[PDB]
């Protein structure tokens, strides 16, 4: 048979990257000609992730260590981001001179106060190897690009006994009027909650915490009478970023009902599941939850094996 | 800064106590025994067509005969209410014109606009050139042939000199842009209404304010006087009028009506002090009673906005110069 | 900036020594002016 | 896309011997182009200048392609090199073009003038320019066209705004100019700040005087920074887009609009925009109806050839009716330089005294053109405006063995390298492997021929030989059998070409299968042999089942050819459009005759309200506006049409309800058509927009004539509301998704 | 380094012209009773040309003249009896000039065919061929030397007995529209499309001075009959009067009712006038000192494209693009 | 290259120019026109005897 799986969840929660994971695991993986289409997106990602620090700098009211290194800010400030195709000589020594700045390194820890993509500690640490002219992106360079999804895209995957139709939807607030045209014939709803977004605010709304919106959106999805005969699989994405983070940002500052231990990633990871599986109006229905990590391919393999093993045996 | 705010703001609490101490009677408690006016209809007479763009103001003459009609295309036309003849058709180098006047002696006519100049003419060429404001001009009136009070968009009312061409007094005290003013019939003082929802009573022989009035929730789009000079009324932008009383320094009545959302553009009284006309940006020219807070008739012939209004000195005509270039005259 | 605060302090000092006449003696005179002009009304 | 810059040999001009053939008058003129790239102007023979409109140039050919002189009096006076000639061929339609034969006098300033003038005729930022640019074209036409004394005649300004010659003779007297019907204005005293003021005393605008009462400019003359920034973020902002891809305007960003559009310095000094700075902005370069990324060559050009709406023609050589017209070679150059990618050639057997194949409709006595000049027309002009592969739909009627070799050597020598002789090594001619892309064939000319009576002569062509079939590799026609025996053959290179009244019995009997045929193979559809007056069928009737090579008679620009030249103006005038996603995925299947919204295809809901117009007519008549939508047959059921004009001349204002097309099932296929007429049936203009790119809010539609070239002065002013569609069973459960936090805060409060 | 050395030397000349601008001509010509208005009535009109007349040159004895049109005809008129004395059918229909010899027996005519023809007073005598652009003037010195001026920024000093350039006066940046000679025939001046009159020598061969001041082309140039000044005429409706001594302009003949360009200027016999033939079809007669107009020779239905006052100074003669030479006296 | 040296070597020849003042040149023009106005048949009108036209 052919079964239809929805990928629902808010924005910048790593839904596409889960689609790229299924293309690597259970499909035609990224060959040599397929990765080279991403070599402009990594350069545009580095430019956008560096310009976002520059604007927040002037908005966070701080000064650069060196005025010689302040002079490197305007050279990246005026780049047309969409018209970038090469990573040439004068641009390496701008962003390669702005990243060892102690002022910008001090700005980087206050990234909860503005908008910066969560793949700038992997691109601006391979940067001595992205600047080489003989560049072919590795697969983890492909699974970390930032291409914001609009609309609704379908994806079929032959699992050698059935065929799952993953429906990759948008994720913002302006992309949730397009989900209505994929509610007919659903089978399961894979929700994707980013675990490491408890202290960042939304893009289109600079007052509301991003963990409350997913907690809110998930309350609504499973209370439709439309999704009454369809199983719900909750995925807790970004489980690592909430292991390098919990050490300086506490969950008692952003959710005051936290009565677990301090500076323990596993306690907050256990608490999010209590905050989500107790969002059930019916005591009979259960939510199949897994703590995933959408770039670790060996993490996605066993998790999706368990998901197939429970969706087919629920049907 | 805040060490003087303790005294400056407790006077603002005292100034409400002082005005509430005297308000023991209202207009509905005295004029309940006043017989109504019924319905006042008026018929359109002598639509002085001839303008090429939007009329932005008008002002009558003392002998109820002539009226200046400033346009948005640089054309001060001095129409005659009897014969529908352009007595003069003075062009302008200025395109945007937002004010006009007419002297009580009848031989001078002013102008204004975004170009900051109040170009007083002679009666054909520019007699004096009045520069000295820093923002757009909004309304200019005449005391005599030697003094003019202008009100600009740089928060300044200004009493000038015609022959030399320099301001003899500048009144500041507003916060926002000053949208209109109106002289008093004694001309020992005047009033002014501005974009900071305030209306202040000045003094032309001294040079500073003496009473300040509030009550509106947006701009005061224009303002006018009771015919004796001891009360004055305003328009607004939230579709309401007023009547402040200079002997009591407190507001007396409000002319708000249901299903009226579009705001005022000009207000002018009558010669009996009884009809407060009002312009509206819903294309009409409704007429209120001044002493009972109730409408008394619609004056509706225009299709674009109504920009200005005025009765003559004898109270015969009502010249409502709209934005569709047709300046109707009602009676 | 202190001169503007000083002028705003000194402006409302002259708004205090002003005698005020009651509204019962003001609206009555405004009505007595408008009942006494029913012979010069061309718009009624 | 770039702005049309003018090279410094063009401005300051050159010296050309401008000759002719009719009058045969030779003159030495100097050619200049004005510094915006609007007009090509040169002084006359009687010292009045002339102005060719650059935006109506079809082609500028030169060298050995240019028009040689024929008169032996004028072959001698020019000096007969032949590498100096320049023929600037302009015209409104392809059937009646007007040539302009120049000739350079210096060494090879014609190969420069004929290239830097063709880059201004094919500029996608000039044809799609703003409304404040098409009012500096009607001003440059007045500054340029001066009389003998060097001064603008006032009999020319009345001949521009020629509806009311009493409102034009009074606006000139108010600005201070000379306004007699014979007098003359000095061109220093007609600067753009005087022409801007002269258009304000002319056209009274109560359409734009409400757009300001609606956004809260009720009192004072300035429109603030906050009200303008809430205008461009909420009304003028397409509600189908991401709020992270295209971000809304910040106060750092809506302040270079004030410094660009404000005339006053006491307003621009803070952040306050005047009303004239607003009416300069609605026709600004930003506030256009279509975004700049909908007109540049931006579609995915790598999908197989079976997944593209290719542009086409049927009997391309005729310029008239199908029975007794005149067939000329110029309709090959004027078709292909328009975005046509499938021409037709009816190659007929030549005569005994000179065996050379010619082209004519068979057995109807049309005049004949030879093949050697037809192929040199196709080879010259094919990739001048789009570098994407041209298909030559041959019709081999030649039954002579000695002439098939001639038409093979002609194809192999004239085209040469760009003829796809050998199949590509990536995509062989094997059963199963698909067709190439437009990018694996960028610059290849693919012949179409057989290998080894509603149709007219197309039903009986001869069996091809081994000398002509050896150029037929990918695109190959074969006699149709059924659909099942063409889907078990599984050969993705063969095709079969349908007649219109026999594809109307496969479009209605099985449209489920006739999309899935066109997901793998091609199909060509040509109009039947009863249309002997060169009339067309509607192609969007035949694009619903994804047929690609829909052939249309490029002579008569009726509604079908106003469509086929207006929806192939997008994708960068490349002639290749991309099919929607559900008509080129071999797994997803859907019906084209559907009545509901398809699961996986996001619908839309259009609402067009036509508010006013500017300078539409040249005489005092009433004007109505038709608004239609073409698409799937469940989108076309609305053809709205306003009442006739009720306002003053130069500016009719309509008071009409907004036309609602509430359920567009497939909005990447539907296209809206706004065509403003005159009362009595005269055309004035039209514009064909797509639904998936048209913005929202108070926009200017700058109207175009029947061949989609820009009309200078006419324009509309419409208000569109292009949002997404939400069905009737849950239109509030798509409000619980947009703001879920407040929705759950309401749900727990209602406990 | 060389651009700094050029733009530094190009500032020594401006202050030097400021120091020698001690009392301008407009101030010191305030004590002269003006001529007022001169009235010229058309005395003869010569028909026989079939197309647009492009040039003329009055003879040395002030009696004959020679004109050239685009229909391939070089006709020599007698300006007393109105008789075509000779008519030469050319080898190329495009002319841009003609000339007449001071001895009075040779006629030159070069054009777009880049080749200066020289006829004897018939058959062509020499054929001066070395130019890389269109010829735009020529003026004889005597029966052996002829100073052409092509449109490849050059001039020449041809020797017609052997047909080779004695000198070549390179130094412009654009087309040398039209020259002029001198009364001593030792210097001459030239115009340009670079708004730049130049001045040369006929033996030393160097660009001796350089005058600027216009805003568009120079279409024609005259010379003061004293030999000590000249005057140009541009495409921007402005005549000037430059000088040889002060190296700066002295007057400017322009008033703003007149916008269209100038095509030929010429001085009077005493130099106290300046006849300039515009493109508004008329030939205004400026006063050479006060720079106020003193007449309008309005007689032509098309563009006036040549002028020229006789050696005696008796009658002027113009010829336009409607094939008619009219002799205004 | 050659233009860069020939322009400065020509402009170096624009130095030693001995110029005579504008108030003297204008006086010499006025000394020329007001001494040869008798011969000119265009400033003064001519009698019809010597006029050949
Ligand atoms: N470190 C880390 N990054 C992740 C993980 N999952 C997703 N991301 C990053 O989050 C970014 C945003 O995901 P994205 O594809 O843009 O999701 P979408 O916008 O909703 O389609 C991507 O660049 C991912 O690489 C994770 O488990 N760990
Ligand atoms: F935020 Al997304 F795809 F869900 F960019
Ligand atoms: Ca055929
Ligand atoms: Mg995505």
């Amino acid at each position: 048979r052919e079964l239809k799986l929805l990928l629902l969840g808010t924005g910048e929660s790593g839904k596409s990257t889960f689609i790229k994971q299924m293309r690597i695991i259970h499909g035609s993986g990224y060959s040599d000609e397929d990765k080279r289409g991403f070599t402009k997106l990594v350069y545009q990602n580095i430019f956008t992730a560096m310009q976002a620090m520059i604007r927040a700098m002037d908005t966070l009211k701080i000064p650069y260590k060196y005025e010689h290194n302040k002079a490197h800010a305007q050279l990246v400030r005026e780049v047309d981001v969409e018209k970038v195709s090469a990573f040439e000589n004068p641009y390496v020594d701008a962003i390669k001179s702005l990243w060892n700045d102690p002022g910008i390194q001090e700005c980087y820890d206050r990234r909860r106060e503005y908008q910066l993509s969560d793949s700038t500690k992997y691109y601006l640490n391979d940067l001595d190897r992205v600047a080489d002219p003989a560049y072919l992106p590795t697969q983890q360079d492909v699974l970390r690009v930032r291409v914001p999804t609009t609309g609704i895209i379908e994806y079929p995957f032959d699992l050698q006994s059935v065929i799952f139709r993953m429906v990759d939807v948008g994720g913002q607030r302006s992309e949730r009027r397009k989900w209505i045209h994929c509610f007919e014939n659903v089978t399961s709803i894979m929700f994707l909650v980013a675990l490491s977004e408890y202290d960042q605010v939304l893009v289109e709304s600079d007052n509301e915490n991003r963990m409350e919106e997913s907690k809110a959106l998930f309350r609504t999805i499973i209370t439709y009478p439309w999704f009454q005969n369809s199983s719900v699989i909750l995925f807790l994405n970004k489980k690592d970023l909430l292991e390098e983070k919990i050490m300086y940002s506490h969950l008692v500052d952003y959710f005051p009902e936290y009565d677990g231990p301090q500076r323990d990633a596993q306690a907050a990871r256990e608490f999010i599941l209590k905050m989500f599986v107790d969002l059930n109006p019916d005591s009979d229905k259960i939510i199949y939850s897994h703590f995933t990590c959408a770039t670790d391919t060996e993490n996605i393999r066993f998790v999706f094996a368990a998901v197939k093993d429970t969706i087919l045996q629920l049907n | 800064l805040d060490q003087l705010r303790q005294e400056a703001e407790q006077l603002k609490n005292q100034i409400r106590d002082a005005r509430k101490a005297c308000a023991d009677a209202t207009l509905s408690q005295i004029t309940n025994n006043i017989d109504p006016v019924g319905r006042i209809q008026m018929r359109t007479r002598r639509t002085l067509r001839g303008h090429l763009a939007k009329i932005y103001a008008m002002h009558w003459g003392t002998d109820s005969r002539l009226l200046v009609s400033a346009s948005q295309d640089g054309k001060l036309i001095i129409w005659d209410s009897y014969t529908t003849n352009k007595v003069h058709a003075i062009p302008l180098r200025s395109s945007w014109v937002m004010t006009c006047a007419y002297a009580p002696s009848g031989n001078y006519v002013a102008c204004g606009g975004l170009d900051n100049i109040c170009s007083i003419y002679n009666l054909v060429r520019v007699s004096r050139e009045l520069a000295g404001h820093t923002g757009y001009l909004s309304c200019c009136r005449f005391l005599d042939d030697n003094q003019i009070v202008t009100s600009s968009g740089d928060t300044t009312c200004a009493l000038w000199d015609i022959e030399t061409g320099q301001q003899t007094t500048t009144f500041t005290g507003h916060t926002g842009d000053v949208m209109s003013l109106s002289l008093a019939p004694d001309t020992r003082l005047f009033v002014s209404g501005a974009c900071d929802a305030s209306a202040k009573l000045w003094d032309v022989r001294e040079g500073m304010c003496r009473q300040t009035f509030t009550g509106h929730e947006s701009d005061i789009n224009a303002i006018c006087f009771f015919p004796n000079g001891n009360a004055f009324a305003t328009g607004s932008d939230d579709a309401t009028c007023r009547l402040f009383d200079l002997r009591a320094d407190q507001e007396l009545m409000t002319y708000s009506h249901d299903n009226i959302i579009c705001g005022i553009t000009s207000v002018s009284f009558s010669k009996s002090g009884r009809l407060l006309l009002a312009g509206y940006d819903d294309f009409n020219c409704n007429v209120w009673d001044a002493l009972k807070a109730d409408r008394a008739g619609v004056l509706a012939g225009h299709d674009n906005r109504v920009s200005c209004l005025g009765v003559t000195d004898d109270g015969m005509a009502v010249a409502t110069g709209s934005w569709d270039s047709f300046l109707k005259i009602w009676n | 900036s202190i001169a503007q605060a000083r002028k705003l302090v000194e402006q409302l000092k002259m708004e205090a020594n002003i005698d005020r006449i009651k509204v019962s003696k003001a609206a009555a005179d405004l009505m007595a002016y408008c009942e006494a002009h029913a012979k010069e009304d061309p718009l009624l | 896309l770039e702005p049309p810059t003018v090279v410094e040999t063009l401005r300051r001009g050159s010296k050309f011997i401008k000759w002719d053939e009719e009058t045969s008058s030779r003159n030495l003129v100097t050619l200049r182009v004005d510094p915006n790239g609007f007009f090509l102007y040169w002084t006359g023979p009687n010292m009045e200048v002339d102005t060719l409109d650059i935006s109506s140039i079809r082609d500028t050919r030169t060298g050995r392609y240019a028009r040689l002189p024929k008169d032996p009096k004028i072959r001698e006076v020019l000096g007969f090199l032949e590498e100096k000639l320049m023929t600037v061929v302009s015209g409104p339609d392809p059937v009646n073009t007007v040539f302009l034969n120049f000739m350079a006098v210096q060494d090879d300033t014609a190969k420069v003038w004929s290239e830097e003038l063709f880059k201004l005729a094919m500029n996608i930022l000039a044809q799609n320019a703003s409304r404040n640019t098409f009012l500096r074209k009607a001003y440059t036409k007045l500054k340029l066209q001066v009389n003998q004394d060097g001064r603008i005649p006032v009999k020319n300004i009345l001949k521009m705004f020629s509806a009311d010659k009493k409102r034009v003779e009074t606006a000139l007297e108010s600005c201070g100019l000379k306004f007699n019907r014979s007098e003359s204005i000095r061109p220093d005293e007609f600067s753009l700040e005087i022409f801007e003021r002269f258009l304000n005393k002319l056209c009274l605008r109560p359409d734009i005087d409400k757009i300001l009462l609606e956004i809260g400019a009720k009192g004072k003359p300035y429109l603030t920074l906050e009200q303008l920034m809430d205008f461009i973020n909420q009304k003028q902002r397409d509600p189908r887009l991401n709020e992270v891809l295209y971000p809304p305007l910040r106060p750092s960003q809506a302040r270079l609009l004030i410094e660009k559009y404000e005339p006053n310095q006491q307003f621009l000094e803070r952040d306050q925009m005047s009303m004239e700075g607003f009416s300069r902005y609605l026709g600004g370069e930003e506030n256009g109806i279509l975004p700049l990324e909908a007109l540049d060559l931006s579609t995915d050009m790598t999908q197989p050839l079976s997944a593209y709406f290719i542009n086409s023609s049927h009997n391309t050589y005729l310029t008239a009716g199908q029975l007794a017209g005149t067939s000329s070679v110029e309709m090959y150059r004027q078709a292909l330089l328009w975005g046509c990618r499938c021409v037709e050639l009816d190659v007929w057997k030549g005569r005994p005294p000179e065996e050379e194949p010619f082209i004519t409709h068979g057995f109807t006595m049309t005049t004949e053109v030879p093949l050697r000049d037809v192929l040199e027309a196709i080879a010259e002009t094919a990739f001048k405006t789009s570098p994407y592969p041209v298909i030559l739909s041959f019709e081999n009627h030649v039954d002579s063995a000695k002439q098939q070799a001639k038409m093979a050597e002609y194809c192999r020598s004239i085209f040469g390298d760009a003829l796809l002789i050998e199949p590509l090594d990536k995509y062989p001619l094997a059963p199963g492997v698909p067709l190439p892309s437009p990018q694996d064939l960028m610059g290849r000319i693919l012949v179409k021929n057989k290998k080894r009576t509603d149709e007219g002569t197309a039903s009986s062509e001869v069996n091809a030989t081994e000398e002509m079939s050896t150029l037929v590799n990918y695109i190959e026609p074969v006699k149709f059998k059924s659909f099942e025996a063409a889907r078990k053959r599984n050969k993705c290179f063969e095709m079969s070409s349908f007649v219109e009244t026999k594809a109307m019995e496969q479009l209605t009997k099985s449209p489920m299968e006739f999309v899935e045929y066109n997901k793998q193979q091609l199909s060509r559809i040509y109009p039947k042999g009863t249309r002997v007056d060169s009339s067309n069928y509607m192609p969007q009737l035949f694009w619903n089942v994804g047929c690609q090579l829909v052939a249309l008679n490029f002579q008569t620009l009726d509604v079908a050819m106003q469509l086929n030249a207006g929806v192939f103006e997008y994708n960068g005038r490349s002639g290749y459009l991309l099919k929607p996603e559900f008509m080129r995925r071999p797994d997803k299947s859907f019906d084209p005759f559907t009545e509901v919204i398809v699961d996986g295809i996001v619908a839309n809901a259009l609402r067009v309200k036509v508010i006013s117009g500017q300078f539409l007519s040249d005489r005092k008549v009433g004007i109505y506006v038709e608004v239609d939508m073409f698409g799937l047959p469940v989108d076309t059921r609305r053809k709205y049409r306003t009442r006739t004009s009720q306002g003053n001349s130069f500016n009719p204002v309509w008071d009409e309800e907004p036309f609602d097309f509430p359920k567009v099932v497939l909005p990447t296929l539907a296209s809206l058509r706004i065509a403003a007429f005159e009362e009595g049936g005269k055309f004035v203009g039209h514009r064909i927009l797509p639904v998936s790119a048209i913005r929202s809010g108070y926009h200017y539609v700058c109207l175009r004539n029947e061949a989609n070239q820009p009309l200078c002065l006419p324009a509309l002013l419409i208000y569109t509301e292009a949002s997404d569609y939400i069905p009737d069973d849950h239109q509030d459960y798509a409000e619980a998704l947009i703001n879920p936090i407040k929705h759950v805060s309401l749900m727990d409060q209602r406990a």
